């Protein structure tokens, strides 16, 4: 009819999906010979839309440089449209996202309210799609380097594009509209891309030059990880670029060949190029692509500029042969899509595949309607009604998630070679209203669990096997209570025998216990080594948290039964069953609040530890563990202590009393000392330095610790700093007569620990007498350690 | 091809006891396609494995950077040691070797002055307290403002001007409100120098 | 090959009648084998005739060659363009260098004298400090004098870019203690474009 009404079948035969794999090409407008500039005069002369073939199923018309006023834009509209929808090529116009995030265009116009980003969307409509007599919009998203769009503009992007969603696309008013975003965003870094995803009809990603990797693809595969949760694969599409003529570093991609001197044609080989394989790549999950697209599709054939003009720039500028503007065939674009199209992935499921037609109709509904799908869809597949005879073909689908049988009344078999081989590792298996089913064949699929099984529905079962699984059938079960139905159900057309109720042969996995009773463990003190791992974090349980301690308590799972028939699998080591605690460390503190990484203690004296038990990633288990009659924690006195004098940095001196170690004190010398106030006489039994090398910011050689120090305590008991003079207070703590030494320290440790002799004293003082080498000492922590 | 560039510490890290002086290493015009940059550095023609290499990033499309960040030890900057960094990569010929050291030369100890607001800028609802320090050599040096214990930080200071003798001069300008100035409210000028004791002083500066 | 370096004039030449302000055009690291050195000068777009090259210099085997080109107060002083365009034989495309005068509503300079610190008394010589704040744009002169007679042991700092999008500076004289105790006064002059003819003096003595 119309060109608008020839458009629509366009549009809806190729969101169908009819056309087999996609192949789009962005035409730059200012390469169109209707084009002109500012000046009104033609840009280039040398090529026309009018001339894309049909192998290209989407032309995006890519605006720049075309002047607003151009006569191009009738040609677009009056002609070309016309041309292009004779062959079966639908028309894009391709806008940039300011567009609707207010930057620039007509977004400037509407105020960002709710009523106004609605009108706006219509304005949008009407103006690039409408009056420019196309079959869609694209809005491009494009990565940012330097003024990167506000939360408050990608907010308003979406509500305007949510809109636009209103008025065209799938979910529009009008449906002889695509609506496609392209982008260059990460879902991670996409927050449009979220909102919008449910109303695109394709996702455009492009991915011009290498992405990462041998097969230089990462980058493709890690994003396609994300998009699938929010699209089809049937909606996915990546781009290459052409070369387009004077590009500089920053737009030099390589994604065709290069100019060979002695082969002018070799840009229209496609053969080991990034458009090749992008044209072969296919995603690992969800399904086969929809296509590929190309950027400058009017550079179609044009060699790539060598490797040695790969730095060249706007300034330094070293032109080329491939520089200079051609007419093309488009010899590289129906290469392209002839290899896709040619591509046995993309064949059809035949009866080759699923025999029932009931059946194969339903999965192509649901999975996709090519061979390539089966293997990858990897979501949930519903099956239903009274058509369907057999299930033969369903183990095509290997990566199926779920799997969903509901009121299959004419099914009357399930066994293990029909079901994918997701369901040997976990794969979820509902079935309900199983009315005509009689046999359920379960064995040799490591069922963890009989969950989604409706055994009520299932009236009319005979026999079943689910032997050879990794169930646990024990007293307290709920996989028990399940099997006791399935054998009730059996019962009631025919005497329960061995030959129609298997479940023997489990051989349940083994997981770590979410908690341990241990809460304070006890030692004697017997001078021998215990191994806290094996005394109070032991233990295996099932999927149903049945608890085994040891080989002990294993074999008597094993001798478990139901009707005197023993279901644990004869032939299943102890071994494989329990977990076997790797890469378990354990962390003790002591009274000391000295740390040790250990599991053995050798209970020698009386002791207390607090006990945090770590899997590598994370604690699993905390308790107390007295040794004997225990001892009293200690806690750090000079914790947040008052720095009262020092012959150093008054600020710096602080740093030793804040409880972390990611700061250190030093001077300008190998000596130095800080006296400190505890505010209270408190009982000190030990003394605790974190020398230069403790240091968690920056990593500190030993050569920078303390050798030798001495504490110290105030001689004068009672003596009141309080009421003296700043300058008298700083003459008195420099000097060494009122300091009796407590302790000495001789050995340049990471970490010097001491005991005192019942030490009452409020005030301290800490010497440092010497360094380990020149390099002036430092350290990080000063702990004085007993009982308020 | 990649450049290399390699700037030294802040002379305040060098020169304060509360601070962390780093040599960094910058290469720039990293390509997307030979991304891998292996950094070696040298203390003194000594290799040291300390390190700390941050990740690439991006300054235009498909055109990458990588720091490099070199905690250096007070003294050894100070003793003028060599910091050598080498770079290597695909994209080069051969590894390519930047070194720097501290500025050599008879160090000259900074003369603080701090100078009051004129006459005539009291007409001013803002005034401008000066700070002179001539004299000093070598050019490294750092200039703060405080009051009552806190940092004054509305101030600009002027880079170091070689003076007739030989050595450098500067001045500082810190502007307040010339409220707080009448009120008599004490300021400070804090000046960071190699050739200071402690390589510190403070100089202040209240109404008359 | 060649460089080129293009320096404007001398801010008291654009402020000052008895003055002839230059741009001037230098090209570095001349080469012995091709040494010919066309200069090509505009004004805003539009060619002048009226420049003139100073022959070669060796700075070996290398040469230097220096183009002078004398502009009118008014027309750097409106901010017209000056482009220097050298061409050369070991170029491969000739460079185009190009300098004006800073756009942006002129600021009119504060200048303010400071007399020696206490403590500085203590010494032979003393440092009288010329303020120069709140100016724009950066083009500015600063001179000492007294009695008359120009004072010339003086430095004066770059200027600075202040929060406010203003520059200041600091020029600092050094006499003798001797001569500012005696009680002499000394100027302090600055040229900028936003002082009424282009000029203003304070004064500074002891007191
Ligand atoms: C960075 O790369 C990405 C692609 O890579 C992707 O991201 C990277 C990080 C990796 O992850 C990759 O794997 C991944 O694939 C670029 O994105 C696509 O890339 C191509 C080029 O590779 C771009 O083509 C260029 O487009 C400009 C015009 O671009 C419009 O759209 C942009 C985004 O929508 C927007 O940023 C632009 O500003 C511009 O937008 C428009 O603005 C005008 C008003 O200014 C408005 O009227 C339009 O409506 C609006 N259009 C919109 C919104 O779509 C184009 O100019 C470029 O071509 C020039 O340069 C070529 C040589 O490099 C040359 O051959 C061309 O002829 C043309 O040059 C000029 O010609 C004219 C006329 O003869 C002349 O007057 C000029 O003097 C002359 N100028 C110069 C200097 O050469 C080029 O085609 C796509 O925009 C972009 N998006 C899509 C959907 O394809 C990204 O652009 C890259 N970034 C940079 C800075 O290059
Ligand atoms: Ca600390």
């Amino acid at each position: 009819k119309t060109d608008q009404q020839v458009g629509a079948k366009l549009v809806q035969e190729i969101r169908e999906g009819k056309r087999g794999p996609l192949y789009a090409g962005y035409f730059r407008t200012w390469h169109d010979r209707a084009s002109t500039g500012i000046d009104g005069k033609q840009q280039h002369p040398e090529n026309t839309m009018a001339e894309v073939p049909k192998e290209v199923d989407i032309l995006f018309v890519f605006h720049d440089h075309t002047a607003s006023d151009s006569p191009f834009w009738s040609e677009l509209k009056d002609s070309y449209v016309h041309k292009l929808h004779q062959q079966g090529t639908a028309l894009v116009q391709t806008i940039g996202v300011n567009e609707l995030n207010g930057r620039t265009g007509l977004s400037k116009d509407y105020p960002d309210t709710p009523e106004g980003n609605k009108a706006l969307a219509a304005a949008i409509v009407k103006a690039f799609v409408t009056d420019r007599g196309v079959d869609g919009l694209d809005i491009a998203i494009l990565h940012e380097f330097t003024n990167k769009r506000t939360p408050e503009e990608d907010a308003r992007a979406l509500n305007v594009f949510k809109e636009i969603a209103q008025l065209i696309g799938k979910n529009g008013s009008d449906k002889s509209k695509l609506l496609i975003m392209d982008t260059t965003l990460s879902v991670e870094n996409n927050p449009i891309f979220k909102g919008i995803a449910e109303d695109l009809d394709y996702l455009l990603r492009q991915y011009y030059g290498s992405q990462g990797g041998e097969a230089e693809v990462d980058t493709i595969n890690s994003d396609w990880n994300q998009y699938q949760n929010y699209i089809d694969a049937s909606q996915f599409m990546i781009g290459f670029s052409f070369f387009e003529e004077s590009a500089s570093k920053g737009n030099l991609w390589f994604d065709v060949n290069e100019y060979d001197p002695n082969n002018p044609e070799k840009g229209k080989d496609i053969e080991g190029t990034r458009a090749k394989k992008y044209a072969e790549w296919q995603p690992s999950t969800g399904g086969l692509k929809a296509g590929i697209f190309s950027y400058a599709i009017d550079r179609d054939g044009v060699a790539h500029v060598p490797s040695t003009y790969k730095n060249r720039t706007s300034t330094n500028l070293q032109r080329h042969e491939v520089d200079n503007i051609s007419h093309t065939d488009y010899t590289v674009s129906r290469k392209l899509k002839t290899l896709m199209t040619e591509d046995k992935r993309y064949d059809v499921i035949d009866q080759k595949d699923i025999p029932d037609p009931a059946l194969r109709e339903q999965i192509i509904q649901q999975v996709g309607q090519y061979k390539g799908d089966l293997e990858r869809y990897n979501k949930t597949l519903v099956l239903t009604g009274d058509k369907i005879q057999n299930l033969k073909g369903l183990e095509k689908l290997s990566k199926l998630q779920k799997l969903e049988l509901r009121q299959l009344s004419n099914v009357k078999e399930i066994t293990p070679e029909l079901l994918p081989e997701s369901m040997k590792k976990d794969a979820e298996l509902v079935m309900v209203g199983m009315t005509g089913l009689e046999k359920l064949n379960l064995s040799g699929l490591n069922r963890q669990t009989l969950d989604g099984i409706d055994v009520n529905s299932i009236t009319h079962l005979t026999s079943f096997d689910i032997s050879h699984n990794s169930l646990d059938l024990s007293e307290k079960s709920e996989d028990r209570k399940l099997l006791m139905t399935l054998m009730e159900q059996v019962s009631n057309h025919q005497k329960i025998t061995v030959k129609n109720t298997a479940f023997e042969n489990q051989k349940p996995k083994g997981y770590y216990p979410q908690t341990y009773d241990t809460k304070e463990g006890h030692y004697d003190v017997d001078n021998a080594e215990h191994d806290i791992l094996t005394d109070f974090v032991f233990g295996t349980v099932t999927k149903r948290n049945t608890f085994i301690g040891d080989e002990e308590a294993f074999a008597i799972y094993k001798e478990g039964a139901v009707d005197g028939r023993q279901y644990v699998s004869k032939d299943y080591t102890y071994e494989a069953f329990r977990k076997d605690y790797k890469g378990y460390k354990v962390h003790l503190t002591a009274s000391n609040l000295g740390e040790t990484v250990t599991s053995k203690v050798t209970a020698t004296t009386d002791e207390t530890y607090l006990v945090d038990v770590s899997d590598g990633e994370k604690v699993v288990h905390h308790m107390k563990l007295n040794i004997g009659s225990g001892a009293i924690m200690m806690e750090n006195l000079a914790k947040g202590a008052k720095v009262i004098g020092t012959s150093g940095d008054f600020e710096q001196a602080k740093k030793i009393f804040d409880g972390e170690k990611s700061d250190r004190f030093f001077t300008w010398g190998q000596t130095n000392w800080i006296a400190f106030d505890l505010g209270e006489i408190n009982l000190a039994k030990e003394w605790r330095l974190f020398n230069a090398e403790t240091n968690t910011e920056i990593k500190t050689d030993s050569s920078l610790n303390v050798a030798k120090g001495r504490l110290q305590i105030l001689k004068d008991t009672t003596i009141d700093l309080e009421k003296m003079d700043i300058k008298n207070r700083k003459e008195y703590l420099s000097n060494d007569e009122n300091w009796t030494d407590v302790a000495q320290m001789d050995d340049a440790k990471a970490i010097f620990n001491s005991k005192l002799s019942n030490v009452l004293s409020r005030y301290w003082r800490f010497c440092v007498d010497g360094g380990a080498s020149s390099y002036y000492p430092q350290y990080t922590e000063l702990q004085i350690l007993g009982q308020r | 091809g990649p450049s290399v560039f390699l700037f030294p510490p802040k002379p305040k890290d060098t020169l304060m006891i509360s601070r962390t002086p780093e040599v960094t290493c910058v290469v720039v015009d990293v390509s997307h396609e030979d991304p891998e940059v292996k950094f070696n550095w040298y203390v003194d023609g000594v290799e040291v494995h300390n390190a700390k290499t941050k990740p690439r990033e991006e300054q235009y499309n498909s055109t990458y950077r990588v720091v490099s960040v070199l905690t250096v030890l007070h003294q050894d900057w100070l003793n003028g040691k060599e910091y050598k960094c080498k770079v290597s990569n695909k994209a080069l010929p051969a590894p390519i070797e930047k070194t720097i050291s501290k500025a050599k030369g008879q160090p000259r100890e900074p003369q603080v002055y701090t100078l009051p607001p004129s006459r005539e800028e009291m007409t001013k609802n803002q005034v401008s307290l000066t700070c002179l320090v001539k004299g000093f050599y070598p050019s490294d040096i750092a200039v703060e403002w405080a009051s009552n214990g806190q940092p004054e930080n509305n101030y600009k200071t002027t880079p170091p001007v070689l003076d007739s003798d030989g050595s450098f001069f500067l001045y500082s300008k810190l502007t307040v409100d010339k409220s707080r100035w009448q009120q008599g409210n004490v300021f400070s000028c804090s000046v960071m120098h190699e050739a200071l004791h402690n390589h510190y002083t403070q100089k202040s500066l209240s109404l008359s």
